[PDB]
């Protein structure tokens, strides 16, 4: 097509004078922004310069010698290691600086001014905060007790609290959720870590293994000081087996390391320490091995077993898998539920792949009912060599 | 007690028996041992393991036992094992001369001792048999033959094969020079001599290194004679004139 | 002595050492069997000789009886335990009972060997599989085929061992009535079905046949290479139905 | 990780026997259900290649003239019971001289459910339960009766049970189908149209096994050709 | 067609920018546009200016301050300068303070990783599929869960179902799993990472679980990725010292990539590949369909398979006439496609120790006699 070959060069090079003309009005690269707001900033940031308590040199109190005398004293302790008495703030309330307070000074005259922002110590912690995924409470299957059993202590104490103290009672504070692998603890875990729509902090066994000693320790302390002041709180310790062990002594400080941090777990949810309003979530697989004293009630009042799904259930995942998927008509999900022995609800996501796989690699636009049976076949009888299930189900 | 119980006598997910495994391998360092089948008797070869200056013979061989008067066997892997084993050769033999008053023949006795093998493999809990056998044998339904064991209670017939130490590199060797039919046991001390030589890493052999034993018929009986010193060294002279004699091509 | 429990349940509900002396069967060689009306024909795929082995000892396929023959893939030991226990138990029935073994009786006791070494104590599985063939004492084919489990049907064709899944792919479409119709054409389908999992051609296919009232023969190397030419003669004469 | 044979769940019930309940969801699927005019015992073969004779496949047994029997499970295991049960009816047949009441056979059969035991006993008991579940339908003095028998030793008298990879499913389509006031012919009907549903394959006459056992008659396996008279009707 | 009817609109705004830019330059300053941004870019090296501290910004306080941390470590709460990018201001982020006044003066620098440098690879593998003889299943599923979802999307997308998520190579040594791991690398042009099992210890604790969380991130940063583990069976059989805790401190390595390989963090876009050849000795829950949904097993080539592979070797060869192919692969048994390419190479090279082209038949005669003493040997 000349006219339209025509049409596509021009498509090309005007699009193309577009970018260059943008660039000739604008140019941006290697530069911090976009530049174009930015050029107006800078007329604020000569107002930053003339900022002269700016800089400040950050330092925390330690100890606050006098407060009822007309002239508090402090003892700052500063980053450069040497430590200071100084006098108040020269305007704000000398109400509002106790002692801990990380606060931060002058240079020049060390005068505390303005205080924070406090732990700081908040690195790695700061991250452990979520961003909502994208799974919902339908997606879940075998929504027997095991759901609503798990919404009735973490999601509606946080909605309606209202309910709980007409009553007179106090719902219990932490659950755990174990199971063979791939039967929805997390699942069941990125699903209400969305809907709840409050502060949701979930860590990773493994990270709060350190390298020096007694860092472990901090990380978890350094994480409830965190969580205790945003109001109304999850966490959510997934996998826990790293620093879920249990006390045993032996030979050479076995686990010495591990085993200390998760006493500071245990002691922050059951210490002196009222704490504020914070639930907890705890998914293992293995919970034959966590140490008596963190599963006691009062620690982690509600126990749910997610058990292999049975006849009734594996028919309800069926659909919430395939119905995505395109299908003849008659699609007997009842029969390959009949034809699935203990299956995990991760072993059914795995079929329905399948037959769209024979579907696909056929080159067919619909999965039949063969194409199930058949890759029923290969997904469980012959990967059901290697499973998981067999072994892994006695630790539950 | 369960826990300290080792299970031998039970399958690997992958379709094993690990004992019986691990038993090959404990074979694979004994001393090597070879065999060899001709029209005119038959031969074993063994290279004796240990040696020493100190180190006395009082017996005919080291490695070679006579089964009866008709068959010997040579051993190799856990020595201690093969003294029990050619003790239940030597009875089951006698116990079928007792009923049908004839020489047993070659290959009964061989499944009758796979038998044995093949029981501790499959109950009990004891730990199986780590030997594999070489039988050199006569009777009268096939002449000579040459049958080999394994721990795991498998058999069979060779023409000419090799057990323990470097086998792999013996039967690469045979498979060349042997010929089907064709070989008098002359040319067997021939092929037997060269193939030792190969895989084991001494410059040359001695007739104090090796025990070669054939089995012969002479008159209507059986004669299992083991070579003297002398009549090894020859064979190890004639086969340094024919490394000589194996550069004439330059 | 040794009590103990060798086969226990999962708790998924299975058998695990019957299920893994499973794959002790599909390590083993291929061996088939079909049945004709006056001949029943198994081959065992890969005699096994290395040039230098004997073929009168590396034998899969013995007898039983007179009337009963027996192929097997698994483990050679064991096989030739639970072979050796059938001998016996083909010559105690004919003290006790005048007629011969007929081919489903030494079956169900090569099952029920198998069935009770699972469930009881110090005993791994038997780890063969087996193709119990014969005739009756009517003349009837019979082709049974067992497994460690101690299980047994009977079957018109059938493999076990290895590359046994893709041979009884090839006899779905090709066990017909147009087939095994003469003792030319039984011989002709086995060998055809082991030429798809043998990769050496027809010079490495043990094969015995069986003929109604007669004893075993097994078929010399000869015979089966003259087999072997009508084969590969007849796909260059399915290209007059590509022309 | 391992434990005995013999070990009590800290639920409470027996690790091996609440296992070996498992196996049953593997098998084959059995309904049995129990009138006044007889019993019928509806079991599917479940072939699994065209190569397989149809009729090599016996999971229905006669026991005696006058009690049937179907199994589901690993059907390799029922091989001892069923000898058992043959070998407890005739001898109480060559001492009392009568049949033998139904009931008392699944009670002799059931007192081998639990006898796996990893020492202290013979080098000849079982080492683990039986991997099989029964039912027992046979006509006696009290007219018909039909038992079921699971790998506890557990039997009980139903009117009408299924078992196997289809003991939910049919097991509810029994309970809207059943009543006193039937007939032998109502119910083989009635059977293999719960029967049709469940399995996977269409149901030829070389897919199911029906028997009947009927107070003026023996027990009585259909065969091929009667079958296609009552497949026919549905 | 259509494209260039929706060009004559995208030009009028463009020609409408021009408008607006071209007069506003004017009224700013009778100068160019650009002109008068570099007096303001002079202008804003005079506030920027030089030397520019590199520094951590710690923790970011909402009013456009933050409290970052010079070389020395003393912390300032500095203010947010002009001309920052506040979506380039991470945690751990290495920014650009004033020396003389400390205040962000914003990250304009490309921060560089240098474990990128050892996990990614710039290769060009020549092996490609058609260099894999006679594996062919192998060869596919891979295709269909690598290489084929990033060619046609379109496929996957239109039956309705999810691309299969991750593989398992496993078979005995010397098959061909890490000869299929470099036909994929070449080919799919997706970032390949390439971590090896036994990497996953080193000395000193905990850092098993951080070396775990940077390699995924890694991959991340980059995706589409693919990231192969070739020998995962190294994490958990071999050990070595090093590491302390002994046993415990493995799993918890293990767990850590257990987690990050499925988990809870909503990840995207990242092919997995396992290579192994002791596949009985993995934590099933590692495997577990929905972790790893495809098990490839590469068994021992079949005898006409085995000639493809000897043959495909010799294909870059001269061989000499009295070469039979077909008597040396019979000759031994049970070869790796590893096996056979050390028959060729060294017999190859015994044709090198004569100056010749020429590998006779004799060539391979030793060879194969000194591979087989290889194999007998050393065992
Ligand atoms: N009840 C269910 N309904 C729907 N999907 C399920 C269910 N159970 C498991 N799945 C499927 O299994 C996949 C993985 O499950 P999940 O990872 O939550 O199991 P897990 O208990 O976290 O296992 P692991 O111990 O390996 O972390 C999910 O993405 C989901 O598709
Ligand atoms: N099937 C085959 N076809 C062609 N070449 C092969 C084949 N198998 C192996 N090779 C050759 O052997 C070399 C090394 O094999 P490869 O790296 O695949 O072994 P591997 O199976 O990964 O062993 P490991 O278990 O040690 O990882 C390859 O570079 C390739 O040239
Ligand atoms: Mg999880
Ligand atoms: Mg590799």
């Amino acid at each position: 097509q000349s006219t339209y070959s025509r049409q596509i060069k021009q498509v090309e090079d005007d699009i193309q004078q577009l970018l260059k003309k943008i660039n000739e009005l604008t140019g941006i690269k290697e530069s911090d922004t976009g530049l174009a707001p930015p050029a107006l900033w800078d007329l604020a940031a000569d107002k930053q310069t003339l900022q002269s308590e700016q800089p400040l040199q950050v330092a925390r109190c330690t100890k606050i010698i006098n407060a009822d005398s007309e002239d508090p004293k402090y003892i700052i302790n500063v980053k450069q290691f040497a430590k200071f008495v100084v006098d108040l703030s020269d305007q704000v309330a000398p109400t509002d600086i106790e002692e801990g307070m990380r606060v931060g000074v002058d240079r020049n005259k060390y005068q505390i001014h303005i205080p924070l922002p406090p732990k700081i110590d908040p690195t790695v912690t700061m991250m452990q905060v979520e961003e909502k995924p994208d799974v919902t409470y339908s997606d879940v299957g075998g929504c027997k007790e095991q759901i609503e059993k798990l919404r009735e202590v973490v999601e509606t104490p946080l909605l309606h609290p209202e309910r709980f103290v007409n009553l007179g009672i106090e719902p219990p504070k932490g659950v755990l959720l174990f199971g063979p692998p791939g039967t929805g603890k997390t699942l069941c875990a990125r699903a209400v870590a969305n809907r709840t729509d409050a502060c949701f902090i979930r860590v990773i066994g493994s990270e709060l293994v350190q390298k020096y000693v007694g860092e472990g320790a901090r990380m978890v302390r350094e994480l409830f000081e965190m969580a205790r002041t945003k109001k109304a709180c999850l966490i959510f310790f997934d996998e826990i087996d790293a620093i879920g062990g249990a006390r045993f002594d032996d030979g050479a400080g076995g686990d010495n390391e591990v085993q200390r941090t998760m006493l500071e777990l245990i002691n922050q949810l059951d210490g002196f320490d009222p704490r504020g309003n914070i639930k907890v979530l705890m998914a293992t697989n293995r919970p034959d091995t966590l140490d008596p004293a963190l599963m006691r009630p009062g620690r982690l009042d509600r126990k749910i077993e997610f058990s292999l799904p049975d006849l009734e259930g594996r028919t309800h995942i069926f659909k919430i898998h395939a119905r995505s998927m395109s299908v003849e008509r008659d699609i007997r999900f009842e029969l390959l539920a009949r034809l699935c022995p203990n299956s995990t609800g991760a072993e059914i996501r795995s079929v329905c792949t399948e037959a769209g796989m024979f579907a696909i690699r056929a080159r067919r636009k619909i999965a039949t009912e063969k194409d199930f049976l058949e890759a029923v076949n290969k997904v469980i009888k012959s990967y059901a060599k290697f499973s998981a299930t067999p072994r892994y189900m006695t630790y539950n | 007690s369960r826990r300290y119980d080792s299970r031998t006598t039970i399958f690997s997910p992958e379709g094993r028996l690990y004992q019986v495994e691990y038993a090959m391998e404990a074979i694979g360092h004994a001393g090597t041992c070879l065999g060899i089948l001709a029209n005119d008797g038959v031969l074993l070869a063994a290279e004796r393991r240990n040696i020493h200056k100190l180190l006395d013979e009082v017996f005919f061989s080291e490695k070679i036992y006579k089964l009866n008067e008709d068959m010997a066997c040579s051993v190799a892997g856990i020595t201690s094992d093969a003294n029990v084993l050619t003790n239940e050769l030597r009875l089951i033999a006698q116990r079928y001369l007792l009923q049908y008053q004839e020489p047993i023949p070659c290959e009964q006795l061989v499944t009758a001792l796979c038998d044995i093998k093949q029981a501790y493999t499959q109950f009990g809990g004891k730990r199986p048999f780590g030997v594999s056998l070489l039988y050199i044998g006569w009777d009268k339904h096939y002449g000579f033959q040459l049958y080999q064991s394994d721990p795991s209670g498998n058999y069979g017939g060779w023409k000419a094969t090799c057990i323990g130490n470097n086998s792999a590199a013996a039967v690469s060797m045979l498979k060349q020079d042997y010929k089907e039919g064709e070989m008098t046991l002359k040319s067997a001390l021939a092929l037997a001599i060269k193939v030792l030589n190969k895989t084991m890493d001494v410059s040359k052999l001695s007739a104090e290194k090796v025990e070669i034993a054939t089995l012969t018929r002479e008159n209507g009986k059986t004669v299992i004679r083991v070579l003297k010193q002398k009549e090894v060294e020859q064979l190890i002279k004639k086969h340094e004139e024919e490394e000589a004699k194996a550069e004439r091509e330059k | 002595s040794y009590d103990r429990a060798i086969t226990v349940f999962s708790p998924d509900g299975h058998l695990f050492q019957v299920e893994y002396a499973q794959e002790a069967v599909k390590k083993g060689s291929t061996a088939v069997g079909v049945r004709g009306r006056d001949i029943v024909v198994l081959g065992v795929e890969k005699k096994s000789v290395a040039k230098l082995q004997d073929e009168r000892t590396v034998r899969k396929i013995c007898a039983l009886d007179d009337n009963v023959c027996m192929a097997f893939a698994g483990l050679t030991a064991d096989a030739r335990i639970v072979i050796n226990r059938a001998r016996v138990e083909c010559q105690s029935h004919r003290l006790t009972v005048e007629d011969p073994v007929t081919v489903e009786y030494i079956t169900r006791y090569i099952a029920s060997l198998k069935q009770r070494y699972t469930q009881s104590n110090g005993r791994r599985p038997f780890g063969i599989s087996a193709l119990i063939v014969g005739f009756d004492f009517d003349g009837t084919p019979r082709l049974y085929q067992t497994d460690p489990s101690g299980t047994y049907h009977a079957w018109k064709a059938n493999a076990i061992g290895r590359g046994a899944k893709s041979v009884r792919e090839f006899l779905e479409k090709n066990y017909t009535d147009e087939a095994i119709e003469t003792d030319d054409l039984t011989i002709k389908l086995v060998i055809k079905a082991l030429l798809e999992v043998v990769q050496s051609g027809g010079k490495n296919i043990e094969l015995a046949v069986m003929r109604r009232d007669q004893s075993l023969k097994i078929l010399n190397p000869e015979e089966i290479e003259k087999y072997v030419a009508e084969i590969e003669k007849e796909k260059e004469e399915n290209e007059k139905k590509k022309q | 990780y391992d434990r005995g044979v013999n070990t009590f769940s800290p639920e409470g019930r027996l690790f091996q026997v609440e296992y070996a309940i498992e196996a049953i969801k593997l098998g084959s699927t059995a309904i049995g259900i129990q009138t006044s005019e007889g019993v019928c015992l509806a079991v599917e073969k479940r072939i699994t290649s065209p190569l397989m004779e149809p009729s090599s496949i016996e999971k229905i047994v006669e026991i005696d003239a006058h009690i049937g029997c179907a199994m589901s499970g690993l059907i390799a295991d029922a091989k001892t019971l069923i000898d058992k049960a043959r070998v407890e009816t005739q001898n109480h047949w060559f001492t009392y001289n009568e049949t033998m009441t139904v009931e008392s056979v699944t009670q002799a059969v059931s007192n081998l459910a639990l006898q796996f035991g990893e020492e202290d006993a013979d080098p000849g008991a079982m080492s683990r339960p039986f991997g099989v579940a029964l039912l027992f339908g046979g006509v006696d003095e009290k007219g018909p009766q039909l038992f079921h028998m699971d790998p506890s030793g557990t039997f009980v008298q139903c009117d009408a049970r299924a078992i196997g990879s289809a003991s939910e499913g049919a097991q509810s389509s029994l309970q809207e189908v059943y009543h006193k006031s039937m007939t032998l012919k109502e119910a083989i009907k009635s059977s293999l149209i719960i029967l049709k549903q469940v399995m996977e394959e269409k149901l030829n006459a070389t897919n199911i096994e029906l028997a009947t056992v009927q107070p003026g008659q023996n027990f009585h396996m259909f065969t091929k050709e009667e079958l296609e008279e009552v497949i026919k009707d549905i | 067609t259509q494209c260039r009817l929706k060009l004559l609109k995208l030009e009028r705004i463009k020609d409408y920018l021009l408008m607006e830019e071209e007069f506003i330059r004017n009224q700013e300053q009778m100068k160019p546009l650009e002109e008068k941004q570099e007096e303001e870019r002079s202008k804003v090296d005079d506030l920027r200016g030089t030397p520019m501290s590199v520094g951590t910004l710690e923790e970011i306080i909402d009013d456009n301050h933050a409290i970052v941390s010079t070389s020395v470590g003393s912390e300032h709460y500095v203010s947010i300068l002009s001309f920052v990018d506040k979506d380039l201001l991470e945690p751990g982020c290495s920014v650009l303070l004033n020396h003389k006044v400390h205040a962000v003066i914003g990250v304009l620098m490309d921060d560089t990783d240098p474990l990128v440098t050892v996990m990614k690879v710039e290769k060009a593998p020549q092996e490609t599929y058609a260099d894999i003889g006679g594996l062919d299943n192998q060869i596919q599923e891979i295709k269909e869960s690598v290489e084929l979802p990033l060619t046609h999307p379109e496929y996957y997308e239109e039956m309705g179902i999810k691309p299969p998520k991750g593989v398992i190579l496993y078979g005995p040594p010397g098959t061909g799993k890490t000869l299929l791991a470099k036909a994929v690398a070449n080919q799919t042009s997706a970032t390949f990472l390439r971590v090896v099992g036994s990497e996953l210890i080193q000395k000193y604790l905990g850092d098993g679980p951080k070396l775990v969380r940077e390699l995924f991130r890694v991959a991340e940063e980059h995706a589409p990725s693919i990231v192969f583990i070739d020998e995962i069976d190294a994490i958990g059989t071999k050990r070595y010292d090093s590491n302390s805790g002994g046993e415990r401190e493995i799993q918890r390595t293990m767990l850590e990539l257990l987690n990050q390989l499925d988990g809870f963090d909503s990840r995207g876009d990242v092919k997995v590949i396992m290579a192994t050849n002791r596949i009985e000795t993995l934590d099933p829950a590692l495997i577990r369909p929905g972790r790893i949904d495809r098990k490839i097993e590469f068994p021992l080539p079949d005898e006409k398979t085995k000639k493809r592979i000897f043959q495909i070797h010799t294909s870059r060869m001269t061989l000499a006439d009295d070469v039979t192919l077909d008597d040396l692969i019979m000759a031994k048994d049970d070869l790796s496609g590893a096996d056979i390419k050390a028959i060729c190479t060294e017999a190859g090279l015994m044709a090198l120790r004569e100056r010749r082209m020429k590998v006779t038949n004799e060539d391979f005669k030793k060879s194969k006699e000194n591979v087989l003493y290889k194999k007998q040997e050393g065992t």
